[PDB]
């Protein structure tokens, strides 16, 4: 198989997922 | 032709049919009559094509 | 008399009725 | 009402049988080119007459025709 | 008119019957009347068969169902699934037309002429759905109705020409059971088969015997259960474990019918001893080992079999799914361990090998009576189940009060703990 | 305070993170069964005999395939109707080799997915709300039935049941396609327009809410209603299709005055499904 | 395999007699009116 | 190896239903 | 031929309802 | 067939089936006339 | 007041129906688009174009008539009544297939008239026009299906025919050629539109049977219940609608995207890593090869007649079989 | 007595025709009932005595 195809599919996964995080963790610090 | 592509076969051409080097040369059939025939060429739209090597009056000769 | 309503509901009926008529007419072809 | 029943019973029969004398007087085939049913093919004529030039299709279609 | 009005009952048009709920009498007119649309539709359909039939055609090439009926009871039939006079067929569809009349005759008489509520008339008529003694009492006096008809059943087939055998020798016949199965280990046997492919659950049985056995034992059960539910109060665990209102007993109804919807579309289509595939077709299994045989005997008369999962001799192919179906065409050419090609090789008798193809055309273009039996009642159980849902639903609703809305003042949600 | 009566209030009690319930106490065990097998059964499992014909299909993950192209394969064809329990075997490897697993989980499945529905009638009544979300619910479960158990039953083996998968689930629609031509059966019809016009009257309430808020009940009514009578219908399509009672056939219809046929759509539809039907069908 | 035919089917008889019983169990007065 | 990313995935997935039911904060 | 049984019945059946209809 | 008495009969036969159908749109038209109250 | 303000409020005065300034593109277009396609079924016949009978003339049923598309020939003419090809000859304009660019041509402005007409309509009540965004998907549907995919295509005649037997061709060819249900964006096509179906079904339900025994409905209790039965449950009423209005609209479009990128025949046809794994032993099989197979057979039966023009000639002996 | 047989059975549907119209308005409204109540329980009656008759008259 493609050898970026798992590359593509992590950052995929990771990408919106750190940024969501990111919003989410920065929004419940705040009152 | 850029209509026997797909969406998800990624990178350039070459990685693909490969790279050319030579041109085999314009080739011809004929049968066991000697009567010259011609292959039918694929469209843009099918994957696969049957092989059917007709007379050129329109009379299916081999395949 | 010449309301936009009977424009309209003309506009739909005249070409209605005429194609029932030939619709019907075609029902009977043999 | 009363009044425009005069005039739809004079009318709407009237234009019922306009379409119905319109298809069984064979106008219709004249005027949308449909094939009568024994226009389809000749005695033999079972090739179909399919257009293979866009320039010319309807002198082309005079020639199916 | 008072009553018949939405302000009045509290019911739409859409819902009219509803209102029907607590009069007594109308309700039995309507029961009444809808019994009488049952019994004419039989007969009218009867009639329109008989008028139709062509006797040189199958019934099944033919199209008729509720002829089918009367001929597996064997009025009118021969050996080998021939009629031999269409009269008895007009005798019963006459019978039920004349019955339906009279029928709808005491609806209308009820619905209209006779008192609303027999309650004001007599007390042995004038009932109220949450008195359950009563209601056990009728359940009771039906149920031995039904018995009744069960033992008339098997009494039709022990004395009064039986029914359409079709295991007796040389392809069907017309035969009276005389050696009724009444072992109990059978009967159990029967009912704790699986219904899975691993038997039948009793829509297995192969024997007429059987058949008659078991209705000369429902028919006994059936009485005795309705002389039991007359003499006897519900007990306590029951009172308390049901609900006791018109509606509930409806779903309850409706339950048991849409079981046995689908356990009739099961017997339809499976079997082919209750069901005569000479009159009804054949049925898949039996079209398709048809097909394989006919094939086979084609093939030997020019000069196929394979192993069963367990090792059999079983045909090849995709009728292998049916390689365990039994029938009286093929039942002789049997063996211990499936059907022998010696034995096919030259003991197919004549009839055996015009059965063969005459079902071989006609699989279930042609559509099977057991086609449209079996289609119609599955969406019919279908939506008697739906049914079930939906009643049994409202009529535990009703029972508790909620049925008409949450109350905006007083809700139940508003008053839990929170989970989180 | 009976023991018996404290498991009772237990189990029917409102204020556990997810309502039991006694069509749970069924649910439960019998979804959690089809679930890990259905997982076990996709990742890893040995190539299947679709076909009965000691030829072997795979749908696994290990074995090559992916999430598209990985199903769980029908039991084979040779087992019939038979409930095949792993005590029935005659021995584990030859278990999967007939297609054990696809029997447990549609089994486990459906009589879960029918508990569920009693469960979702018991909470509504345990909350005091009219109960009929199991009325609408009942559509898409007459659908699962209608796929994996009526339509073998009509068919006489579970190796014409849908695959368990993406891609099994396309194959099971063409093939059906192909023997009972599903698309001119008006009941499909029906249940075409039924997820179209539900798409559509969502989308329009949903904006009509969403817009203002910045008899009207028959509104929500026939919200509810409309797909849910669409569904049942097409259902209910399947289901007769699974008894050999096919859709419409206009094949062959018209025909010149001399003798001759002239083509018209359903002709090419008819050729399609020959062609479906002649690459299915490896015998004859 | 013995082992594994017995505990099933001991299961299925006690989630079924569960069900049953618990149905019986005057079930009729878990609304929230009553 | 592909079969390692459809099976974390599809964990992640169930690690999501675990969390999104016990731990929503509550409604008010 | 059938259609005049059919449209005796036809005639029957609001017939029946409005002779009930006029009072 | 007919019981050749009958036979005469015959197209008054051929409109029974399809009577039970009309009676339940006969509802409507029983709502038809009280006006749908 | 100029003739412009009268024109103006007599576009807007209440009647039975609102007209609008957006009237004047609409009501002609969408008349002329649905007068078109009755014309086209009733009269025109497609003898002459793809060799079938598909008029009302001819015989056919309801089920089979159909304004058939251009010839092949024709490429993407526009086919004007007055163009190079028809030259205003209202004959050879209808048998070369006109009236199919004039129903979608006439659809197409109807549709772009609705939308407008709904920004106008939202204008004077003062609401957010929501209505109009939802609506931009069936836009996006509608060119990408009728325009956009003929346009990447050889001609206007492998768009789809305007009828029912002729758009379950279209359905079938396009998967016989496009493997189209393979397709990611069809896939989310899919779940989106059962998802909007599943979404007003069960909010239907919900809002039916937490009714308060007189917005109308316990939004406590329906919230109660789809948490302990189902585990999640909307809180919000707002982002409830916003949801159903948003999820087949989003479906439609990724189904659009789906359907302009097998207008390039950049199709997602294959799976490599399985077209290689099969090529190396026989014995793998899997559902996907199989399907492989059906749409190798479908092509090679449906060619021939389907795509007449090409006067394909494939033997019995060529023609895909399970042997 | 063939040909009597089918007149027999032609007024039998006459009368049955007749009671499926008077039934309904008979037993519905009670208001004329001094003579609907004879005519209607009569027909029933004749109803009766014309299918016992056509009973044996069939053979
Ligand atoms: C209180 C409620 C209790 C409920 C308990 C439920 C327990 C389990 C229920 C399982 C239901 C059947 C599952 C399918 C099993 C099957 O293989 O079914 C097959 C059986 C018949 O089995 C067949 O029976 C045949 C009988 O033939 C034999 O007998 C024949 C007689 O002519 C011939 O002789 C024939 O040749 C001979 O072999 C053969 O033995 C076959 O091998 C055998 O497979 O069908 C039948 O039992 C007919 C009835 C079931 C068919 C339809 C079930 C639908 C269930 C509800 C779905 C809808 C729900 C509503 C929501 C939507
Ligand atoms: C489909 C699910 C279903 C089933 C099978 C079912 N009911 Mg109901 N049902 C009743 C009896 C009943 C009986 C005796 C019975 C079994 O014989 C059933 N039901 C069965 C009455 C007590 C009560 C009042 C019913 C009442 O008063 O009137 C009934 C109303 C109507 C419009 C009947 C017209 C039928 C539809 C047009 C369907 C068309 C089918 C088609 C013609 C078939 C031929 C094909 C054709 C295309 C050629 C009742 C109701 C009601 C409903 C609902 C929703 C149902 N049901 C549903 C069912 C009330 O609101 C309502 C209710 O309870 O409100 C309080
Ligand atoms: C990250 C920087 C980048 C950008 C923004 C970019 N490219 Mg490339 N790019 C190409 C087109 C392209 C287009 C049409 C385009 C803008 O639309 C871009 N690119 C843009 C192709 C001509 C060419 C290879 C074709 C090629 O591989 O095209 C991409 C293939 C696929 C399956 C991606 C399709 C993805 C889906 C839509 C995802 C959507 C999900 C959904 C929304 C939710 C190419 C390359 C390539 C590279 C590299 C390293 C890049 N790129 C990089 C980029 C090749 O190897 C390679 C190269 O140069 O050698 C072959
Ligand atoms: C149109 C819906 C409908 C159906 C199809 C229907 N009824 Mg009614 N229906 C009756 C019989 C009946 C039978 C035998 C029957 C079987 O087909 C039906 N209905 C069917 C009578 C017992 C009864 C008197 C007429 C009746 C009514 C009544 C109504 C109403 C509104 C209805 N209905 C409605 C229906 C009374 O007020 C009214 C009512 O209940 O007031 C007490
Ligand atoms: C023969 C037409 C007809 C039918 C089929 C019929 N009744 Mg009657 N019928 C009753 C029940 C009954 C049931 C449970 C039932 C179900 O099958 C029927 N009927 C059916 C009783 C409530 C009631 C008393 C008869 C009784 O024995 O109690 C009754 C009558 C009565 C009449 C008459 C004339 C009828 N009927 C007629 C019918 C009373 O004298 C008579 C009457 O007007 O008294 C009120
Ligand atoms: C078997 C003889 C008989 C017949 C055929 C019969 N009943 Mg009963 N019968 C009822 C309905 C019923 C219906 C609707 C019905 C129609 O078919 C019948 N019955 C029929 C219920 C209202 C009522 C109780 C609920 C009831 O009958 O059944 C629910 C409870 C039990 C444990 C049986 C179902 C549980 C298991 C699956 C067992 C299945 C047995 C199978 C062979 C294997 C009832 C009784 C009861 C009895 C007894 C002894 C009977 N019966 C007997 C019968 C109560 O104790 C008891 C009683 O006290 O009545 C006063
Ligand atoms: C699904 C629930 C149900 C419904 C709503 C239903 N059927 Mg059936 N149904 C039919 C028509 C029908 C029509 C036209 C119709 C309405 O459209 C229905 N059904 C409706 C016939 C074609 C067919 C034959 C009907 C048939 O033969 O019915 C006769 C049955 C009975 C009890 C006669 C009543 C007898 C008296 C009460 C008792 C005797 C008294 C004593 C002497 C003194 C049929 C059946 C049958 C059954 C069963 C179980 C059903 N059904 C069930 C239903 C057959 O096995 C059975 C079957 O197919 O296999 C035998
Ligand atoms: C706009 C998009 C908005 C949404 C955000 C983005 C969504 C997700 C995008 C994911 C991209 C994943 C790329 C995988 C690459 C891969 O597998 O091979 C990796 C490939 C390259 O592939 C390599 O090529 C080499 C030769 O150069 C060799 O052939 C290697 O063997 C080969 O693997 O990488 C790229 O091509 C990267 C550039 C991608 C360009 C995409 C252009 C098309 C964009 C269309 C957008 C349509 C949006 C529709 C929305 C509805
Ligand atoms: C007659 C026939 C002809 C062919 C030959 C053959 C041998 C097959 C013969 C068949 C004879 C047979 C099979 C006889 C046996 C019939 C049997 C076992 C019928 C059993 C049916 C089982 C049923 C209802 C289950 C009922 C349980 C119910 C309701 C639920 C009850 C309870 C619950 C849990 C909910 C609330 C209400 C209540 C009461 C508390
Ligand atoms: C509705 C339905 C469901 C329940 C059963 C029931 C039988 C009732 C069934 C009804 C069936 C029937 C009989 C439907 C009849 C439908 C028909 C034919 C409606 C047709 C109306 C015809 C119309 C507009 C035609 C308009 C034509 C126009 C502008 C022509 C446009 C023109 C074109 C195309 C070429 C250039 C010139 C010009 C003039 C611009
Ligand atoms: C109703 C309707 C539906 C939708 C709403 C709408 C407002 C449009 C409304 C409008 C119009 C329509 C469809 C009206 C339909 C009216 C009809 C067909 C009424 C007919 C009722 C027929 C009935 C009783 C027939 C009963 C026959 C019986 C006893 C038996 C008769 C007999 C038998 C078979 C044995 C031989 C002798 C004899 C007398 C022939
Ligand atoms: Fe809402």
């Amino acid at each position: 198989v493609n050898d970026l195809g798992a590359i593509a599919t992590a950052l995929f996964v990771f990408i919106p997922c750190v940024f969501l995080i990111l919003l989410y963790a920065q929004t419940a610090s705040r009152g | 032709s850029p209509a026997k592509g797909g969406l998800f076969r990624t990178g350039a051409m070459n990685s693909g049919d490969g790279i050319a080097r030579a041109w085999e040369g314009h080739p011809t059939f004929t049968d066991s009559e000697g009567r010259e025939l011609f292959v039918r060429r694929m469209p843009n739209f099918f994957e696969t094509f049957p092989v059917v090597l007709t007379d050129k009056d329109g009379v299916v000769r081999a395949d | 008399i010449y309301t936009v309503r009977w424009l309209a509901v003309h506009t739909l009926g005249v070409p209605l009725v005429w194609f029932l008529g030939a619709i019907a007419s075609m029902q009977f072809i043999n | 009402s009363i009044r425009y029943w005069i005039i739809h019973t004079i009318t709407v029969p009237m234009l019922f049988l306009a379409g119905w004398l319109f298809v069984s007087t064979g106008l219709a085939y004249d005027v949308f080119g449909t094939p009568r049913p024994n226009e389809y093919f000749d005695q033999a004529r079972q090739g179909l007459p399919l257009v293979t030039d866009r320039y010319e299709g309807k002198q082309q279609i005079d020639e199916f025709t | 008119a008072a009553g018949y009005d939405r302000a009045t009952t509290g019911y739409g048009w859409w819902a009219g019957n509803a209102r029907l709920t607590d009069l007594s009498g109308q309700l039995t007119g309507a029961h009444i009347a809808h019994a009488g649309m049952i019994t004419f539709w039989a007969g009218a359909m009867t009639l329109f068969e008989v008028s139709h039939f062509i006797p040189e055609k199958p019934m099944y090439e033919q199209g008729s169902i509720l002829l089918a009926h009367l001929a597996a009871e064997g009025f009118g039939v021969g050996p080998g699934g021939e009629v031999i006079s269409t009269y008895p067929y007009f005798v019963i569809g006459a019978i039920h037309l004349i019955a339906s009349a009279v029928l709808g005759f005491g609806g209308l008489y009820h619905t209209f002429r006779g008192p609303a509520k027999f309650e004001d008339y007599s007390d042995w008529w004038g009932y109220d759905w949450e008195d359950k003694e009563k209601m056990m009492q009728i359940l009771g006096i039906h149920l031995i109705f039904l018995g009744i008809g069960a033992l008339a059943f098997a009494a039709k087939a022990m004395f009064f020409g039986g029914l359409y055998d079709p295991w007796a020798p040389g392809g069907g016949n017309v035969r009276l059971i005389t050696n009724p199965t009444w072992n109990l280990g059978t009967f159990l046997g029967y009912i704790t088969r699986s219904p899975w492919g691993e038997g039948g659950w009793i829509v297995s049985v192969n024997n007429l015997e059987d058949v008659v056995g078991g209705h000369l034992l429902v028919g006994v059960h059936y009485i005795f259960g309705g002389v039991f539910h007359i003499l006897v109060k519900p007990w306590g665990w029951v009172r308390r474990a049901y609900v006791w209102s018109g509606e509930a007993y409806l779903s309850y109804s409706l339950g048991a019918l849409y079981m046995c919807g689908m356990i009739a579309v099961g017997y339809v289509w499976f079997n082919n001893t209750v069901y005569p595939s000479e009159f009804y077709g054949p049925t898949a299994a039996e079209a398709s080992q048809a097909q394989a045989m006919t094939f086979l005997i084609r093939d030997q008369r020019l000069g196929y079999l394979m192993r069963s999962p367990s090792g059999e001799i079983i045909f090849g192919g995709e009728t292998m799914r049916f390689w365990d179906f039994r029938g009286p065409w093929l039942e002789p050419l049997r063996g211990p361990n499936g059907l022998d090609l010696n034995k096919l090789r030259n003991d197919i008798q004549p009839w055996q090998a015009r059965r063969a193809a005459e079902y071989m055309t006609h699989a279930p273009n042609y559509v099977s009576p057991r086609s449209w039996l079996s289609t119609s009642h599955f969406c019919l159980a279908f939506f008697f189940f739906v049914g079930h849902i939906w009643h049994s639903g409202r009529a535990r609703a009703a029972a508790a009060g909620f049925e008409k809305g949450i109350e905006r003042k007083t809700e139940y949600a508003l008053s839990l703990p929170d989970i989180d | 305070a009976s023991a018996w009566e404290r498991f009772c209030s237990f189990i029917t009690s409102t204020n556990n993170r997810l309502y039991i319930g006694w069509f749970g106490v069924l649910m439960i065990p019998t979804l959690l069964t089809a679930v890990t097998c259905f997982v076990i059964a996709f990742i890893g499992a040995p190539p299947v005999d679709i076909d009965g014909i000691r030829e072997p299909v795979a749908g696994s993950l290990l074995y090559g395939n992916n999430i598209i192209t990985g199903a769980v394969v029908p039991s084979s064809n040779a087992i019939g109707l038979h409930l095949y329990p792993i005590w029935e075997a005659a021995s584990l490897d030859e278990w999967l080799y007939n297609g054990g697993p696809y029997q447990l989980i549609i089994f486990h499945y459906m009589i879960g997915c029918i508990c569920y529905l009693g469960r979702q009638w018991e909470y509504s009544y345990r909350l005091g709300m009219r109960p009929w979300i199991c009325v609408a619910y009942s559509a898409p479960l007459a659908a699962t039935y209608s796929v994996f158990l009526i339509y073998p039953l009509g068919q006489g083996s579970f190796s014409d049941g849908m695959p368990l998968g993406i891609s099994g689930t396309f194959n099971f629609m063409f093939v059906f396609q192909a023997e009972h031509n599903i698309l001119m059966h008006p009941f499909h019809m029906f249940g075409v327009a039924g997820v179209l016009g539900g798409s559509l009257f969502a989308a329009m309430h949903g904006s009509l809410v969403s817009s203002t808020l910045v008899n009207s009940r028959s509104l929500h009514f026939f919200l509810g209603a409309w797909p849910v009578v669409c569904i049942w219908l097409t259902a209910m399509g399947i289901s007769t299709m699974a008894f050999n009672l096919n859709g419409f056939n206009f094949n062959h219809s018209i025909v010149d005055s001399q003798g001759n046929v002239v083509n018209t759509w359903a002709d090419v539809l008819n050729r399609a499904n020959l062609g479906f039907e002649v690459m299915h069908e490896r015998n004859a | 395999m013995a082992i594994l035919k017995f505990v099933t089917y001991a299961w299925i008889i006690f989630v079924i007699s569960l069900f049953f019983f618990g149905f019986i169990s005057s079930d009729t007065t878990r609304n929230p009116k009553a | 190896m592909d079969v390692i990313a459809y099976v974390f995935i599809l964990a992640c997935i169930i690690g999501l239903f675990f969390f999104a039911v016990f731990f929503r904060e509550k409604p008010t | 031929l059938q259609l005049t049984m059919l449209g005796a019945v036809v005639i029957a059946g609001p017939i029946v309802v409005l002779l009930v209809a006029l009072r | 067939k007919l019981p050749e008495a009958f036979s005469v009969f015959s197209p008054i036969v051929d409109v029974m089936p399809v009577i039970p159908l009309f009676f339940l749109a006969l509802a409507f038209v029983w709502q038809a006339a009280v006006g749908f109250k | 007041r100029g003739w412009f303000d009268v024109l103006d409020d007599w576009l807007k005065r209440d009647r039975f129906v609102f007209i609008g300034w957006s009237g004047i593109l609409l009501f002609p277009c969408a008349f002329l688009s649905i007068g078109g396609w009755f014309t086209g079924t009733t009269f025109v016949t497609s003898w002459y174009t793809h060799g079938l009978a598909s008029s009302y003339l001819e015989g056919a049923n309801f089920l089979t008539v159909a304004v058939s598309t251009p010839a092949d020939s024709l490429g993407h003419s526009l086919l004007l009544l007055w163009g190079p090809e028809a030259q205003g000859d209202f004959t050879r304009w209808c048998q070369l297939g006109g009236l199919w660019n004039f129903t979608t041509l006439h659809g197409v402005f109807g549709l772009i008239g609705f939308m407008l007409r709904q920004f106008e309509i939202a204008r004077l009540v003062g609401v957010r026009p929501y209505n109009a965004v939802a609506f931009s998907g069936p836009i996006a549907v509608y060119v990408s299906v009728f325009l956009m995919y003929p346009l990447g295509q050889s001609s206007w005649f492998f768009a789809p025919s305007w009828g029912v037997t002729s758009i379950f061709r279209f359905l079938l060819f396009a998967q016989g050629f496009h493997n189209l249900t393979l397709n990611p964006f069809h896939m989310m096509g899919v779940a989106g539109i059962l998802g909007g179906a599943l979404l007003c079904a069960i909010h239907g339900a919900t809002v039916e049977n937490t009714l308060f025994e007189d917005e109308t409905y316990s939004m406590v209790t329906a919230n109660r219940f789809w948490s302990q039965i189902f585990g999640i449950a909307f809180s919000n009423k707002r982002w409830l609608h916003f949801f159903m209005l948003f999820v087949p609209v989003t479906g439609l479009w990724a189904s659009a995207i789906g359907l302009v990128g097998i207008a390039l025949n950049m199709r997602a046809y294959d799976f490599v890593s399985q077209e290689i794994r099969a090529a190396e032993d026989p014995e793998f099989e899997t559902f996907y090869t199989k399907n492989i197979l059906l749409n190798e057979g479908l092509r090679a039966w449906m060619a021939p007649q389907d795509q007449i023009h090409e006067n394909f000639i494939f033997p019995e002996e060529v023609l895909p079989r399970g042997n | 007595m063939s040909v009597l047989f089918q007149l027999l059975i032609a007024a039998f549907v006459a009368l049955s025709f007749a009671m499926i119209i008077g039934v309904p308005v008979v037993f519905s409204t009670g208001d004329a009932s001094d003579d609907a109540n004879k005519l209607i329980w009569g027909g029933a009656a004749a109803w009766v005595v014309l299918l016992f008759v056509a009973a044996l008259a069939s053979i």
